[PDB]
């Protein structure tokens, strides 16, 4: 319920409002941790195991839903046995530091980010995956109802549970942010927190790297049978010639979205571009299909290209090709918002200046 | 029963986690304040109907552009909020937050709340905002704001008092079933 309401009760009142602050901040990481260490068993129980052992779905495509479901409840697990052991040489908790780099630097640190990167990178294609499942097929969508009305669900669904692994991940920086300031500072304990905090960060950033390229990869993939590089393998300018063969999937993406070309006299064009590293790339969606076609090639390579900004037009952005070889090229290209030009700028310019 | 997801995001440190805690609780943090919101579904009714309203925090993902939005799909309601304390977490409204959530959220609704209301008549945070040329946001530069980016509603509250938070659950929960 509350530190000083529960334990410690009686040795509540020898200490200062910072030392009891603190106590109570503590004891929110160990309940929260105790309290996610059931949600993960909530899944591997009512989940997991039971579609396992019921054969819901190719065994291929539950690894790619629960890829280390139980090397993640021994992480977990396993630091709630120290948490306890803790907890255990006194009501009131002295030195929590080493405890914290014991879990969030070194050698802990890459266990941990490689278990939880395997998790969640994968996880959001996963779910899309369920919920095709849960349409088509009513074997699985009687499993799923059957399951999510257990108690222990708490009226939560299979795709809002599996999200709190990431979400505890997040919550950790906070937790001890929080922690930080009832520390006593000049303290080893002190130095030694935000050692861990920053730790944290560094971790959440791993994560965070793991997914995008998980979910860029597939979606390149996607991208790469949709595709219509025809009018390029005879063309009208070589400025577009080498790219009749392209293969999305060899490059990495920066970021993609839409953008209009205001290309001749009043004659504008719908386009969806995706930055690539070495590559400004610009097709037009024709249904389910998307263009390589071409006067302008539709394939800037970064290295030399520049970056312009329009005065009156806050959505406009120019583009020029640097090149010799390729007359007065220049894409100007427009952005959904202010905010929407803004980033592309940003982003461009550093593919630019990385390239 | 009726099922509908609320996912409310916005800068860190202006209240999110707070305003998400006293509402499920219907009371504001005495002893102690938490840190901790977990995903967790919330009872209430609305013009007769009774809703089951999935909160949702984005507490800690503020940073973490990938992380993010794997808490958008399958979405019935956003809570953008800024402070009321903070006109820079509003500027990040139009600029950050409404282009994200329209892009992962085609067509879910936005409740705009503005929170710590009960800090544009604070003479401390008065004076540390006309350190940088600032002044604690009006509300019709909230409401402004809500009708520029096409929100549902602009609902001002403070964690505080409690004072507006109801109010703006039950807006929320209205612009679910729309």
């Amino acid at each position: 319920q509350n530190w000083q309401h529960t334990v410690g009760k009686d040795v509540v009142a020898g200490l200062t409002q910072r030392e009891i602050d603190r106590q109570e901040v503590i004891n929110e990481l160990f309940v929260t941790e105790a309290s996610h260490l059931r949600t993960l068993r909530v899944l591997d129980l009512i989940f997991y195991q039971r579609m396992k052992k019921e054969n819901l779905m190719p065994r291929e495509e539950l690894a790619r839903l629960f890829p280390n479901l139980p090397e993640l409840i021994e992480i977990h697990n396993s630091w709630c046995e120290a948490m306890k052991k803790l907890r255990e040489e006194g009501p009131i908790i002295k030195e929590i530091s080493d405890l914290m780099l014991a879990r969030f630097d070194g050698p802990a640190r890459e266990e941990l980010q490689q278990v939880a990167a395997q998790f969640c990178s994968y996880q959001s294609i996963a779910l899309e995956l369920i919920k095709t499942k849960q349409r088509k097929e009513s074997r699985f969508q009687l499993f799923m109802q059957e399951a999510e009305s257990h108690p222990q669900c708490r009226r939560l669904q299979l795709r809002d549970l599996i999200i709190s692994e990431m979400q505890r991940l997040t919550k950790y920086p906070l937790l001890l942010e929080s922690i930080i300031k009832h520390t006593e500072g000049g303290t080893s304990e002190h130095e030694k927190l935000c050692r861990a905090r920053d730790q944290c960060r560094e971790i959440l950033k791993y994560v965070n790297e793991a997914v995008k390229q998980t979910e860029n990869r597939h979606r390149l993939e996607g991208y790469q049978k949709r595709l219509d590089a025809t009018a390029l393998e005879r063309a009208s300018n070589p400025l577009a010639a080498e790219f009749k063969s392209l293969d999305l999937t060899t490059r990495k993406m920066i970021h993609e979205g839409p953008l209009t070309w205001r290309i001749s006299k009043d004659k504008t064009l719908d386009l969806h571009v995706l930055l690539l590293e070495d590559l400004l790339v610009l097709l037009q969606k024709q249904d389910e299909k998307l263009l390589l076609k071409c006067t302008f090639s539709p394939v800037l390579k970064l290295n030399a290209v520049l970056i312009r900004s329009v005065a009156t037009d806050k959505r406009a952005f120019f583009i020029i090709c640097t090149s010799k070889l390729g007359p007065p090229q220049i894409y100007e290209l427009v952005a959904l918002t202010s905010s929407d030009k803004n980033t592309w700028m940003e982003l461009l310019e550093e593919a630019v200046r990385n390239a | 029963a009726i099922r509908k997801k609320l996912v409310i995001v916005g800068d860190g440190a202006c209240g999110k986690t707070c305003l998400l805690i006293v509402n499920s609780k219907d009371q504001f943090p005495e002893v102690y304040v938490p840190t901790v919101f977990e995903n967790y579904v919330a009872d209430i009714e609305v013009d007769g109907k009774q809703v089951e309203l999935a909160l949702w925090d984005t507490a800690g993902q503020e940073d973490y552009d990938r992380l993010r939005p794997l808490s958008y799909p399958d979405t019935d309601v956003i809570l953008m909020c800024f402070s009321i304390d903070s006109p820079d977490s509003l500027e990040n409204i139009p600029e950050k937050w409404t282009p994200e959530v329209k892009h992962f959220c085609p067509n879910v609704p936005i409740i705009l709340v503005g929170n710590k209301k009960d800090l544009r008549n604070d003479e401390h945070t008065r004076r540390e905002l006309a350190k940088m040329k600032q002044e604690p946001v009006k509300p019709e530069e909230g409401r402004d704001m809500a009708n520029r980016i096409g929100a549902f509603g602009y609902m001002e509250c403070s964690a505080k008092t409690k004072d507006g938070v109801r109010e703006v659950f039950e807006m929320a929960t209205r612009a679910a079933l729309q």
